[PDB]
């Protein structure tokens, strides 16, 4: 409260959050959608205002064409993320921008084109005194005290693996993957239907999101858990639903987390993400590569599932040459560890004297940005 | 029916006190308005904003402790208002604050008044631009009732609506 | 007539059917309902026989609860499924299945639990000496004599989309629809009561299924069309009722189908069930896109309204990014396509090779029946 | 459905000609078939070669240029026919051979034997142990463009399908 | 026909190809993959025939595991490379290998026990009449008629640096560098992927490749053409996807060859190419310098990309120490120079005389390829 709280957003595919410095996790976090007429309307008095962005869009999804702001960690349409920032800080924070600088996450390897021009719509568009913009990859094995490393992020739209070497990523160690937090929950309600349960609208998507974290469960041996799931038995586990029915799931706890590792069960013939981990590692300096091992962190949106930790150390013991140790970094609060990271370094003192200012862009212009990091 | 009443300016300026906090020094963060009481003026030609009856978050800090209970106090059966309420919950990680407007609409109510209120819903909230959530009630037990402003939150994440009473 | 004719059981939500090989249709078709005692059974000495499948039941709904034995092309009470089959031997095909093998159709990406069960049941319940089980929406693509392609399928109670290559259907491009054939005609009642027409009794429902197949029409172009049928002029339409009256229907002969490529005049804020289509080829593969086009097929339940083939070019092409060729698949027989690909593959000879035998249960057991298909 | 026929050693024993060439002299290069019919014998239990209906790439020197349109005349949507054509292309470098199996399914053949065809390619194929690229056409149309022999191709890298029809 | 066309293989580390003697280039060119299962085959009924060889296989990675017959111009596994040899002649070349005698390229500076024994598989295997083994460099510098002086070879799949002084090559000036044709084409998907397109399968990867020979441009001054890209205009160039969307591409025209280059946008420490040749030239005797900067020659693979040429000689002159002249060797069959080389010399008469024969084999037996080479 007073001399510059800092005020956090973080960007991803969905779910998007926001807070306040020296807390322990982000205040409020809500959904990535916008939306405008589709369908002419759906009849009667067409016209109307209509750009929702937050979760009060996702009953008018129905009627109102959505448009991701941001596509797998990156902004191809800027007039869509104008009103998401106006939304948050406004609506969402409830804080006004001008007392507390903000603080804007990116995308592990984020194009220079658009780096430049974030920074431009801040200063003239919002009129913010201070912003800084980090990468959530590095904050997360920076939060493990630790700079040596390879780190697998789970966000909360997108999934990245960024191996970091002294405060740089490895450009040659990175690759994308598109199935991280929303994705997994439009796949949950995909394989609840296929037991005998009924979902055939978008409203009652968000609702299975509440089933994710608190019944999404990791086997330790994914094919023996599947004979003991035939029998039944104490497998089924209860679950609440808004109007009162309890939908009961068995098998399908430990098979969910196993689209990640196993991706042929969706149809599709590309190889594991924890695999593709692994490449990375292959790809990488063979000296180091021991270190690596100790040093691997698990961050972000659906790490969260109990078990995924004793699944980790099973497939990569499995994929490895062996002889050697693996260790599994572990941190208590690794689902707000990417945004903890940003918030707590934001107003000491001494990052007074490393802040961009709306000041300083005046002057250099968009160059800035580049010239002052490291 | 469709919109009963039209907008008198003064509902729009109260509220957009409230969107900005319109705040800095810690004199006014105490000031601001936790629940403002809106109301239709007599001939309900025009909506405005009640003068006499207003909820402080500062008054948690200065002498009131449940500002979500004086407003369960100064909101009779007897009398039909229109209210907008800040949330100010903790949900496990830390507290933010969702908009909502509270609608007063006791059955019981004099006729007259409420009738009016009743069908000036969609009127009011047509100014409002869509809002949020809302909370409703036409009875103390659940203008009064804890659980129902939980609700809106879900209630299964939720160990605090003030901090002590759930 | 006896060397193993081949009965087949078409099984879906409602409107079920079963014939002889040979044929170039099913012999029979039956409702799938079963009722038991409702509301203490109406009064005046109840304890009964109840349990009627059939369009006996039909009659007697309103005395009787009716459960589904398939809810949405899957079985999730066994119950009243054996009294289906009872009831279907004996009774509907009025054949000994003893004499003639037993073909069982299956919905697309049926769960695992219930493909073991069912087998099973043939075996030891009913003592069948052979039977197979099939994908509706494979041998309706499989009819045409083409392999590669993508099937819009409307069966007799649910509508399911099935692209297939060589013989395998991809998971990641199917979807389930509710809307088929059993529902509209619940839908076509309804709207025809909203004009001035007195329906309020379960009884009659059955009366508008002879108006679905005689009267279900569907406009080149639907905005146009309800200008036109305002002025009436011969827009209205002759229908037969048993008591002698005649219902015109003017506005409604094209109305009633665009229910399917336009929800929002149920109420539903549900994307249209031909755009439903698009989304699947959109998830699919690039390269095979263009042929995709040209192996489209139409085939089951109510897809036989005339005008409907007309409608589909006209909406694909709106919906397709355009430059490139659109054709469509259209067999004579499609009505009966489901169940025709079906009839003619059972008694050839070398199919007798390829049937899974009675005798080869009860050696390896449930697990036979995964291990044979291809 | 999955393999309405097993093999009747005839199709393995053309293919097999097919495959090495079968040729040495001037002579017998000429006589190398460009293209079989195949179809099933009554009864559907086999699977073979048609004596009477078959092209030869000789032909284009002997009599007939264009091979690829013959094969249309003798493929009526009247009968339903399994084949096999090498296509003998050029792509601006010089020409090779890509063995393509086409399939003659036309949904307006009769019934009876045709549907048999139709359930048959899984098996037909079965026997093909896999087949680099195949063409399908229900039509004479399709069957008679050159654009369809071309899609296989890629089409932007082609200036004459026969040397001169592109 | 008939006396002995001469069949020539070529091969490397992907992208092989072959043809008949007298010809101006290769009549068929196939990929270098052999899969094998992967992940148990991926689910239902696994055992079956698999090895794959040819772009048949590409399709199937997902499911089968590739082996490199070639590791970047050598043979590690000997059963994928008689597959290949096998496919080549029976399925690609459709030619039978008995009347044709076959020729063989070779990496520069190839192991001898390789040698040895890639002889003996010709005359048992395949029984081959007549078998030859030639240096791709070697031809190349051969082509242009020209035998001293330096080639920097741009394998399908590996690129060479090989200074040839009458027909011997340099063992001391021969330096391995594992970026050449293949290794672009997926670099060029990897910047593609980052401006805002989506490549996550392995199934589109090959479609870049089209977008390679079309689309790869080579910019006179690469910092400069920097500046031009922003303001985007005239650079944005159209081209053609199987599905109708064109993919735009602006300054990624001229980047792509750029990571030859300057290795440091892969992330790579190493020096750029170029300047490996000119090491290569550093090393060599000092009289012959001046010569061999009139003798370089480029041939191979991805050197077709237009504007190279301009680039060389930039980098060239500044690499040089000045005050002479440096020319550049302009073939215009320079993607197949290395096959063409090969495919002339084969069949002219007095050829025949030196060709080495089985019936030579089984008399010396493997020692014999070492002994009437020069």
């Amino acid at each position: 409260d007073d001399d510059i709280a800092a005020l956090v957003v973080d960007n991803g595919s969905g779910m998007c959050k926001a807070g306040f410095a020296g807390d322990d996790a982000p205040r409020a976090v809500f959904p990535s959608i916008v939306g405008r007429p589709r369908h002419q309307g759906v009849m009667v008095g067409m016209g109307q205002k209509d750009s929702y962005v937050g979760d009060e869009a996702q009953s008018k999804r129905g009627i109102l064409t959505l448009k991701y702001p941001i596509e797998h960690g990156i902004v191809t349409n800027w007039d869509d993320m104008e009103k998401i920032w106006h939304h948050t800080f406004y609506n969402e924070l409830r804080v006004a921008p001008e007392e507390h600088p903000v603080l804007l996450t990116e995308a592990p390897l984020n194009p220079k084109a658009n780096r430049e021009k974030m920074t431009q719509i801040m200063f003239e568009t919002f009129n913010t005194p201070a912003m800084y913009v980090a990468i959530q990859a590095v904050l997360s094995l920076y939060a493990s005290g630790r700079t040596t490393g390879i780190v697998m992020d789970s966000g909360d739209g997108v999934t990245h693996t960024v191996p970091i070497y002294e405060g740089y990523a490895l450009p040659h160690a990175i690759l994308r993957l598109d199935l991280a937090g929303r994705d997994l929950t439009d796949y949950l309600m995909k394989i609840l239907t296929e037991r005998g349960y009924s979902f055939t609208t978008t409203a009652e998507r968000e609702i299975v999101r509440d089933i994710k974290e608190k019944l999404c469960y990791v086997a330790l041996d994914f094919e023996q858990e599947m004979a003991t799931a035939a029998s039944s038995s104490s497998l089924e586990k209860s679950y609440e639903l808004p109007d009162g029915q309890v939908i009961t799931i068995g098998n399908e706890r430990f098979r969910c987390p196993e689209a990640l590792f196993q991706p042929s069960f969706l149809g599709m013939e590309s190889c594991g993400i924890h695999e593709t981990t692994f490449n990375s590692i292959m790809k990488c300096d063979v000296d180091i590569r021991k270190d690596l091992y100790a040093n691997t962190v698990l961050s972000g949106g659906t790490t969260m599932y109990p078990g995924i930790a004793d699944r980790m150390q099973k497939e990569i013991t499995a994929l490895a040459p062996s002889t050697m140790k693996i260790k599994i970094i572990a941190p208590p609060e690794r689902k707000y560890s990417v945004w903890i990271g940003g918030s707590i370094l934001a107003s000491l003192s001494t990052f007074q004297q490393m802040w961009i200012s709306k000041q300083e862009y005046d002057e250099s212009g968009p160059s800035i940005v580049h010239r002052k990091c490291f | 029916m469709a919109s009963g009443v039209a907008v008198s300016d003064g509902v729009i300026k109260v509220f957009n006190d409230m969107k900005v906090r319109k705040s800095s020094t810690p004199e006014e963060v105490k000031k601001r308005k936790k629940a403002v009481l809106f109301c239709l003026s007599e001939d309900k030609k025009n909506i405005i904003l009640e003068e006499g009856k207003e909820i402080l978050v500062g008054d948690v800090g200065q002498t009131v402790d449940d500002p979500y209970a004086t407003f369960v106090k100064m909101l009779p059966d007897k009398d039909c208002r229109y209210a907008l309420y800040d949330a100010t919950y903790e949900t496990k990680e830390s507290k933010k604050e969702d908009l909502v407007f509270i609608f007063w609409a006791p059955e019981s109510a004099p006729l007259k008044s409420k009738m009016i209120y009743a069908s000036s819903k969609d009127a009011i909230k047509k100014k409002l631009t869509g809002i949020k959530h809302e909370l409703q009630a036409n009875c103390y037990e659940e203008v009064k009732d804890r659980c129902t402003l939980a609700e809106k939150l879900g209630g299964s994440a939720v160990i605090s609506l003030e901090g002590k009473p759930l």
